[PDB]
């Protein structure tokens, strides 16, 4: 009767401590579910399938990709921005407005 | 800093 | 007197302010003895410098007959004025709180 | 000792691992730039849904060309 | 005439500054912002029931004493084009600039770190 | 302080910080005028 | 002992209705005022919330990336900038004794304690 | 505070280009001066 007594002590004395690191712990199981879902083999499959749609969009989008990568900015909307910047500024001389440009 | 330049010289007190 | 939830409270421009204490100020030339009776509530803010929101200037919680409430923000001291000055300031946008002073303390001659 | 360097080009002494390096965390700090763009922006309120891509690309290319021409 | 005419991008009217003067008089003229890096300038918005509906003007303002008391007088709602809810979203991003910069030291030692050492070359 | 972070916060904290637990430095300081 | 004192002589006596029109408080217009309290109370706590919580935001989507797996090799941005930027070196400023602390900046760089 | 203020105040969504627009300017200010100077 009394060992079990003290047992019982230390299964309510249980309780108060596992209930005191709850947060804790399921932060704890919440990133070991996240964890989780990324070492499976369907995550493999995922990554593969990716892979192909990848490779099917980059053959589609070449003038695209040379347009947003070497002309967007350097040859369309830099020398614009650049003209206009300059004649905003800069009096309204000859020397100034179309000699020295 | 130049188009926004008649709107911050407020802080200063003139036009 | 605590101070209001300005987001959700009706707002006043500072002319009309000014054009409602002109209408009240005895001792010019646009009074009229009708007036209802306005009770003004001039905050200024201390919380200026240790926590975000902070607002510059003054803020006036202006209450009338019907028990209602409205507010006015005059930041911005419009145009320098002295105290015994009666005149607008040229453009209904220069009216600070140098304008409303001056109206204030006229009104109690 | 101090001499052989000092008195030698740098890009030459220099090994290629460590230009590897800082441009790898470079752009792994700058990475994300076009996706926190995007949603910060977004709160005929549907024009503006291509400009705000444009401006999303540009600026990330910008960033990138900055390292490269510093 | 309005009749004779394709309906094109709503813009705003011009008035010159007399015919806002007799509009503002004859009780049309129901809302003012004033504008402009010096403040001499007016967006006007009538009422219904003017002729010719609400509408959206511009009026140049040359330095006049009297205007404040006919707007006044006629009622007339001035207004600023700032509400609580505006300014309180300028104080939200001068709070962002403020922290950005620790943020961006802490990013910056956690990626020098995580290159370095918990993910490195494969070999 | 965190409303408004800045490097002399951080510098007066570490300083009241060491007061509170390693000032006692300054009795190390003692401890190793033991040798000197 | 102890001395005792009238309670009547320690509370005040006077009936609201003596008071001045509206000067006493409704519970609708108290209760506004305790609203405004609290807000009051928590508003800078919640405006730096929001704006710590932006970045913090931003750099869980930068942590969710993790690295290169799922970015395929791209041409326009090979991972050396030198031959990006086509750079190489020329004729002067290579000594011969050059290549040897050249080693020692590998070995500090790769990690390789001996030095 | 009074910097963001005025150009609130004084000149629908057009408070957010002038603010994108002041912080861009800034940012390549401080840049360009940098390179500039690294550039002797
Ligand atoms: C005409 C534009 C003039 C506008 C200058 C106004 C005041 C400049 C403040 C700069 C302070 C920077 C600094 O802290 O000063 C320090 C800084 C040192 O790094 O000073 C410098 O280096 C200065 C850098 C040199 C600036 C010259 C560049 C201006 C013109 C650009 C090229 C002409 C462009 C091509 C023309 C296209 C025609 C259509």
């Amino acid at each position: 009767p009394l060992t079990r007594a003290v047992l019982a002590v230390v299964r309510v004395r249980e309780l108060l401590r596992a209930l005191l690191l709850l947060p804790f712990s399921a932060v704890g199981g919440a990133v070991a579910a996240w964890q989780g879902l990324f070492n499976s083999q369907r995550y493999e499959n995922f990554l593969m399938s990716e892979g192909e749609r990848i490779w099917a969009w980059r053959n589609r989008s070449e003038n695209e990709r040379w347009f947003w990568e070497v002309f967007a900015w350097d040859r369309l909307i830099f020398p614009i921005l650049v003209i206009v910047a300059w004649e905003y500024l800069v009096p309204n001389h000859l020397v100034w407005a179309v000699l020295a440009p | 800093l130049a188009l926004l330049t008649p709107t911050l010289l407020t802080l200063t007190g003139q036009s | 007197e605590v101070e209001p939830d300005w987001r959700s409270l009706p707002a006043m421009s500072p002319a009309e302010l000014y054009a409602g204490l002109r209408a009240r100020n005895w001792t010019s030339a646009h009074y009229d003895p009708a007036a209802e009776p306005w009770r003004l509530q001039v905050f200024s803010c201390d919380y200026k410098h240790t926590g975000v929101t902070g607002w510059p200037g003054y803020r006036v919680v202006v209450t009338s007959r019907g028990g209602r409430r409205r507010w006015v923000d005059l930041a911005e001291e419009g145009e320098l004025v002295q105290l015994t000055e009666q005149a607008p300031p040229a453009s209904p946008a220069d009216i600070g709180y140098s304008h409303v002073f001056a109206q204030l303390y006229q009104a109690y001659e | 000792g101090f001499l052989v360097e000092w008195s030698s080009d740098f890009i030459t002494i220099i090994p290629e691992n460590v230009d590897i390096y800082i441009w790898n965390v470079f752009s792994k700090i700058y990475r994300t730039i076009p996706l926190s763009f995007i949603s910060t922006t977004l709160g005929q309120k549907m024009v503006a849904f291509p400009i705000l891509l444009s401006l999303s690309h540009l600026l990330h290319r910008r960033i990138l060309y900055l390292f490269d021409t510093l | 005439s309005v009749k004779t005419a394709w309906r094109t991008q709503e813009v705003l009217r011009e008035l010159s500054y007399t015919q806002l003067w007799a509009l503002v008089g004859e009780g049309h003229v129901a809302r003012v912002r004033f504008y402009g890096p010096e403040k001499n300038k007016v967006m006007a918005t009538t009422r219904a029931s003017a002729p010719g509906g609400e509408r959206l003007c511009k009026v140049v303002l040359p330095p006049d004493p009297e205007l404040l008391d006919h707007l006044v007088s006629n009622g007339v709602v001035v207004d600023t084009g700032v509400t609580e809810d505006d300014r309180l979203r300028a104080s939200l991003l001068v709070q962002m600039l403020r922290y950005t910069v620790p943020f961006m030291v802490i990013s910056g030692l956690f990626w020098m770190i995580h290159t370095w050492i918990l993910d490195p070359l494969p070999n | 302080f965190l409303m408004q972070p800045s490097w002399d916060a951080v510098t007066g904290a570490i300083r009241w910080g060491l007061e509170r637990s390693g000032l006692p430095e300054l009795r190390a300081l003692r401890d190793s005028l033991l040798p000197e | 002992r102890r001395e005792a004192i009238p309670a009547e002589l320690l509370l005040v006596k006077e009936d609201p209705s003596k008071l001045p029109a509206g000067v006493l408080q409704t519970r609708e217009q108290l209760k506004q005022a305790q609203r405004d309290i609290n807000w009051a109370g928590k508003r800078e706590q919640v405006f730096a919330a929001v704006a710590a919580g932006w970045h913090l935001a931003s750099f869980a989507l930068n942590l969710a990336f993790w690295g290169v797996e799922g970015m395929p090799p791209d041409r326009y941005w090979p991972t050396s900038p030198r031959i990006r930027l086509q750079i190489r070196p020329g004729r002067y400023g290579n000594m011969d004794g050059g290549q040897r602390v050249y080693m020692d900046y590998l070995a500090r760089s790769e990690g390789v304690p001996l030095n | 505070s009074a910097i963001i203020k005025s150009i609130n105040n004084k000149t629908s969504s057009e408070k957010e280009t002038m603010q994108l627009l002041l912080m861009s300017s800034s940012i390549l200010l401080h840049l360009c001066a940098i390179i500039s100077l690294v550039s002797i």
